[PDB]
């Protein structure tokens, strides 16, 4: 009954975006640079050259953005499983069934999604040789870390705004 | 188990218990549920008349071993008659005296 | 009115009692595991059912009724 | 510890009485349970300081 | 009132009146529903343990 | 012993126990997008159809 | 034609044959009852690549049987009177009936 | 010694569990406690299920006559064959279904009359 519902938040929980100071403060050296390397890469990209985008971007898809949109659609398909749920040969109630499989298919996606991610991201952030020969290079900082933290706030903000009026808008 | 025989020997049960049409209630005692509508049906004096009977936990072995009764015991509470008078089952102590000095 | 309730029929004696259990005596033969085992089934078969059932049986008979024959018999009631 | 074990077992087994326990007879070879007694007695202690001193 | 009945009667008179109490509960109980019932309570002890 | 123990085994990880979808999707969360045979081949999988961040186009077709 | 009249009175009352079975289970043996449940046939995703969970659940249940005119119903005795009557009756019609033993299992 | 006092201690418990379990059959507690809270529970009981059958006259009597038919389908339901198996949730879902085919009907018919 309040932003929960119909503002994003499919943003807050995957890619890093919840890192901030206070792993940081704990982390090493060296477990500093990765994880603002890794918060960098992902959410503000435009601080690194196009061929490590393209790389960064590369092995992300190989391990948790695919992977967890697969298991997410997996997790769909479990749900679509039984269609149609209730009919009968009399009628078969196709907006009942097509409501409950919108409502079901896409919650299993996003638990599986988000099962993926809460696995796999530590491991790849820890273990990945790609992650942690870009983050020798860069060797991001603290204030570096804090400009990506704000200019992905901003770039949510923006995202969030500009699908304001996704019906209707002249202009002027 | 042969099949006409399976059939004659379930037919003989369902008619053993009564020639005409009868309900069965199917209750799970382990269960919440099905306990509370299992107490809430099963009345005792339909079970006292015979219009109902419960089956599933016969336990027919109920003959118990005959408790002896105390007679020994009871004779010598009867011998103190100037104590206790044994009328219907009840021992009624005789009023004494609190002032006896 | 059922705290008040009362059953006249009953034995007016106390009727705790005591009851034998044969015990099993301890084998040097077998050792300390082996020993302790058998107490532990034996607990669970037979001394653990049977106080169970001792226990019950006073508890229900507190509650069940003496005949009325017995009672003529004993001398507790006197018909008419 | 080993040696005083040793003088009571021989002590009460020679007056009669054995402790109750391990088995009163071997398994595979029938060993008495006397002589078990003494060989755990020997064993056991040792084991235990080599565990506790590593 | 009726557990203290003691209290308030006399021994002659609460002696009468128990004895036809008890005479009445006795009949009762001899009465078939109550055997009846006492059998059905007898029956199912080991379950209800 | 032994060989029942084995037998056992491998009637508790028969199909009608364990399913042929649960291993599938396990071996799909152990393995990566790279390493997975049957998507590591298949671009259209890999790209098309878990490439997007947003395929409604398809996903509505599929489900159609 | 019986499975035409199983259907259509299972159609117009779904508890037709949950009412036949628990009459014919009241005063049916242990081991009767004991049988296991009804496995789904039916083909798909749960038959391929899935698992479905059996029907089967614990059968430890208490038949509470009452008559719905309210005549009195047969005692313990009687109905074993009743059983061995219909069972001797069968065995007449056909020697090679094995209704004694399935008396006497229970 | 120790078997002594460990089945002096079994006896205890064995003792304590059996009045536990069935002190409300006798009157060896004075005001009879176990027995009133058995009989309270049982009153509970019987008063829930009283309940529950009285929520459903009262929505039976306020329930328009149109859907008082489902309104007894659902509720035989409910009542008996959510814990049967034997009863098959398809023959209700098809009586569900026919009424619905006659409000469909009745619905077009009001339509396009
Ligand atoms: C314990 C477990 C349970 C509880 C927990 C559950 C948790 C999970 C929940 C989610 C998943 C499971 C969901 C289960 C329930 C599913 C639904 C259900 O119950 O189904 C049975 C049942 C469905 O009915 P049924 O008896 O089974 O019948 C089956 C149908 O026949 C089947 O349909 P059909 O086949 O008959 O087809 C019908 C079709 C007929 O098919 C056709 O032939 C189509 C005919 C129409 C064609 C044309 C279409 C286009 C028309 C356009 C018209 C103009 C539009 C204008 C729009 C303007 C917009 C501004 O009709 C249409 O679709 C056409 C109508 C379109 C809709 C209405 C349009 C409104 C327009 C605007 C109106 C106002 C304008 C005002 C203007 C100014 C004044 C004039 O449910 C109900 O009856 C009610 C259910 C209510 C559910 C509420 C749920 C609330 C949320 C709960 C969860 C969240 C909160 C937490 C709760 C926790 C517990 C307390
Ligand atoms: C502070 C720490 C945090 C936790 C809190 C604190 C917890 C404190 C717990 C204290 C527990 C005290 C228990 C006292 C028992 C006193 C028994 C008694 O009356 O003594 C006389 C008794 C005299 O024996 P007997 O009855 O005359 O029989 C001799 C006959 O000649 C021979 O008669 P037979 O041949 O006719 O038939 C018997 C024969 C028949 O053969 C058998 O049945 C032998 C079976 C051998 C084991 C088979 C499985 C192998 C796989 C490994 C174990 C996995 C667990 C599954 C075990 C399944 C059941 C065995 O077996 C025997 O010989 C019986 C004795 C077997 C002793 C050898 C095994 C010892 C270790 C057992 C496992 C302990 C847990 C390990 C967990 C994992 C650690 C990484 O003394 C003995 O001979 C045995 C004394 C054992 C004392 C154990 C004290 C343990 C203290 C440390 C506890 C912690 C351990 C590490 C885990 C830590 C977790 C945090
Ligand atoms: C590192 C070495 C340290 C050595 C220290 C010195 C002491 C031990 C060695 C002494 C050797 C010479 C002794 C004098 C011999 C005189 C002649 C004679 O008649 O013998 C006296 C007497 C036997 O005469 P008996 O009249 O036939 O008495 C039979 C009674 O049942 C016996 O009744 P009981 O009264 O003796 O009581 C049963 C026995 C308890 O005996 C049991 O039955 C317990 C069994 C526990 C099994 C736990 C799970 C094992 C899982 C597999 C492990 C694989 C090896 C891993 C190695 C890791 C790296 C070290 O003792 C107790 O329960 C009380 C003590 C509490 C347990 C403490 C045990 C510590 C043992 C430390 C040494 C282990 C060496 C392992 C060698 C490799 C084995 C593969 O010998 C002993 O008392 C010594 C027993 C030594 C342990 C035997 C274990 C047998 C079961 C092995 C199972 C795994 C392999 C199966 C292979 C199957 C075929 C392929
Ligand atoms: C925990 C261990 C995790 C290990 C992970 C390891 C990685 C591999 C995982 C493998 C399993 C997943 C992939 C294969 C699935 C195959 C399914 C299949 O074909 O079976 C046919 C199977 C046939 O059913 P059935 O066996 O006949 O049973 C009939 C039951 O009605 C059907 O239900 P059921 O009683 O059989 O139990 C399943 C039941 C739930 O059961 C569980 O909880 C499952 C518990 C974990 C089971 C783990 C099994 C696999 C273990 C693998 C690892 C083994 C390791 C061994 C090695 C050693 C380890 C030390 O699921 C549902 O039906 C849930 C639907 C409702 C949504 C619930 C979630 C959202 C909350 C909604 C609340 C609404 C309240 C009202 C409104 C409130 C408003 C405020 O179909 C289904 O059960 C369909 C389920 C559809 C929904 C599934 C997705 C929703 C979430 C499910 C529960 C949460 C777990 C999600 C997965 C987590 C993965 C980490
Ligand atoms: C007190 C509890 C409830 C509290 C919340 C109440 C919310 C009321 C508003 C409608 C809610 C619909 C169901 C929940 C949807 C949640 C997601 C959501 O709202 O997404 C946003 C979107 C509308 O947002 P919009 O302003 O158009 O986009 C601007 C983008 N900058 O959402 C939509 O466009 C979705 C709704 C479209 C209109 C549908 C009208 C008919 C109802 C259909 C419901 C879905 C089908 C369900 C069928 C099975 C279950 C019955
Ligand atoms: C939808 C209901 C139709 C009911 C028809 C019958 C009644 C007629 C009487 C007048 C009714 C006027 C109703 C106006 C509702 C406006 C709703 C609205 O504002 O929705 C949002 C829409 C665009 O917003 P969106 O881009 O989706 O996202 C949110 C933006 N922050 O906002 C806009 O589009 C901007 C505001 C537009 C307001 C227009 C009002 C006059 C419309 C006249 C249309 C006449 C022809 C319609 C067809 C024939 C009707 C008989
Ligand atoms: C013509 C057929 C072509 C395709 C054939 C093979 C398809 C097999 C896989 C199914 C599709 C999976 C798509 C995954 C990527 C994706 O969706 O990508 C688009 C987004 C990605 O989400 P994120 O942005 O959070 O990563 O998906 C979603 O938002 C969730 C939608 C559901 C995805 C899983 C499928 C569920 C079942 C679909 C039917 C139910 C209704 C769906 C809405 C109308
Ligand atoms: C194990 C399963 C599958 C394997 C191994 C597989 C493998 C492949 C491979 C190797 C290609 C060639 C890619 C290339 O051109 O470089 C391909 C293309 C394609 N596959 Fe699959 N595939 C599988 C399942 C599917 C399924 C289920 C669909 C559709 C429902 C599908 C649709 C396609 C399409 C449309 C192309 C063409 C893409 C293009 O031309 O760009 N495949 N597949």
């Amino acid at each position: 009954v309040f932003e929960f519902l119909f503002y994003n938040q499919q943003h807050k929980t995957r890619n890093g975006y919840f890192i901030n100071h206070d792993n940081l403060m704990l982390a090493s050296l060296e477990e500093r640079k990765k994880l603002i390397f890794y918060f960098i890469a992902n959410q503000v990209p435009e601080k690194l050259d196009p061929v490590d985008r393209v790389k960064f971007n590369e092995e992300l898809s190989d391990n948790l953005s695919t992977k967890a949109r697969l298991i997410g659609s997996l997790t769909g398909l479990i749900g679509l499983v039984g269609f149609p749920y209730i009919s009968t040969r009399i009628y078969s109630r196709p907006v009942l069934n097509i409501g409950l499989s919108l409502l079901i298919c896409p919650f299993l996606y996003y638990v599986g999604n988000q099962l993926t991610y809460s696995v796999w991201e530590p491991k790849f952030i820890a273990n990945n040789n790609t992650v942690c020969e870009l983050s020798k290079k860069y060797n991001f900082t603290v204030f570096d870390f804090a400009q990506a933290k704000k200019e992905a706030h901003l770039k949510a903000l923006r995202t969030e705004l500009v699908s304001d009026n996704l019906l209707y808008s002249p202009g002027i | 188990i042969k099949n006409t025989d399976l059939i004659v020997y379930l037919l003989a049960n369902k008619f053993s218990i009564l020639n005409d049409n009868i309900i069965v209630s199917k209750f799970n005692i382990s269960k919440f549920n099905d306990y509370i509508k299992y107490i809430n049906n099963t009345n005792s004096i339909d079970t006292y008349l015979e219009n109902q009977i419960i089956l599933g936990l016969n336990n027919n072995t109920n003959s118990n071993i005959t408790k002896n009764i105390n007679t020994k015991l009871l004779n010598s509470y009867s011998n103190l008659k100037n104590l206790v008078n044994i009328t219907n089952n009840t021992f009624y102590l005789k009023k004494i005296n609190d002032n006896y000095n | 009115m059922i705290a008040n309730f009362e059953n006249n029929l009953l034995p007016k004696y106390d009727r705790s009692e005591v009851h034998l259990i044969p015990k099993r005596q301890w084998e040097p033969a077998f050792g300390v595991w082996e020993n302790f085992l058998y107490d532990i089934t034996e607990y669970a078969s037979f001394i653990a059912p049977r106080g169970k059932e001792i226990a019950a049986d006073y508890q229900i008979q507190s509650a069940i009724p003496l005949t009325k024959e017995e009672l003529i018999e004993a001398g507790l009631y006197k018909e008419t | 510890f080993t040696a005083v074990s040793w003088f009571s077992i021989y002590q009460f087994a020679r007056k009669g009485a054995v402790l109750p326990v391990l088995r009163e007879y071997g398994r595979y070879f029938g060993t008495h349970r006397l002589f078990r007694q003494y060989l755990h007695t020997l064993v056991l202690p040792l084991l235990y300081t080599e565990y506790a001193l590593n | 009132k009726f557990r203290y009945r003691l209290a308030n009667e006399t021994s002659e008179t609460f002696q009468r009146r128990n004895n036809r109490m008890v005479e009445r509960q006795i009949k009762r109980f001899q009465q078939p529903q109550y055997k009846h019932a006492f059998e059905q309570l007898q029956k199912n002890i080991a379950i209800s343990s | 012993m032994f060989l029942g123990i084995f037998k056992d085994v491998i009637k508790l990880l028969n199909k009608k126990v364990v399913p042929v979808y649960f291993w599938f999707f396990l071996y799909c969360f152990l393995s990566t997008m790279d390493t997975n045979i049957f998507v590591s081949s298949c671009s259209f999988l890999k790209v098309e159809v878990f490439g997007k961040d947003e395929n409604t186009t398809l996903v509505l077709l599929f489900y159609v | 034609l019986g499975k035409l009249n199983f259907q259509k009175l299972k159609e117009t009352n779904p508890y037709f044959a949950s009412d036949i079975v628990n009459q014919l289970d009241a005063a049916a043996a242990e081991f009767i009852k004991v049988r296991p449940a009804a496995e789904s046939e039916a083909g798909g995703f749960l038959n391929s690549l899935g698992v479905s969970s059996s029907f089967n659940t614990t059968k430890n249940d208490i038949y509470v049987v009452q008559s719905a005119s309210g005549k009195k119903l047969n005692n313990k005795e009687q109905r074993e009177a009743y059983v061995l009557e219909k069972a001797q009756k069968y065995l007449k019609e056909d020697p090679q009936s094995k209704i004694l033993d399935i008396i006497a299992q229970k | 010694a120790i078997r002594n006092f460990v089945f002096k201690i079994s006896n205890q418990i064995q003792n304590l569990a059996a009045k536990r379990s069935l002190a409300y059959l006798n009157q060896i507690d004075s005001q009879s406690v176990p027995s009133r809270a058995t009989i309270n529970m049982k009153d509970q009981v019987t008063q829930m299920q009283r309940e529950i059958d009285n929520m459903a006259n009262v929505i039976r009597a306020q329930i328009p006559d149109e859907d008082r038919a489902e309104f007894e389908i659902l509720k035989k339901y409910y009542v008996t064959g959510q814990h049967d198996s034997l009863v098959d949730p398809q023959d209700v879902l098809l009586q569900l279904d026919r009424i619905q085919v006659l409000k469909n009907l009745k619905m077009i018919e009001l339509n396009e009359e």
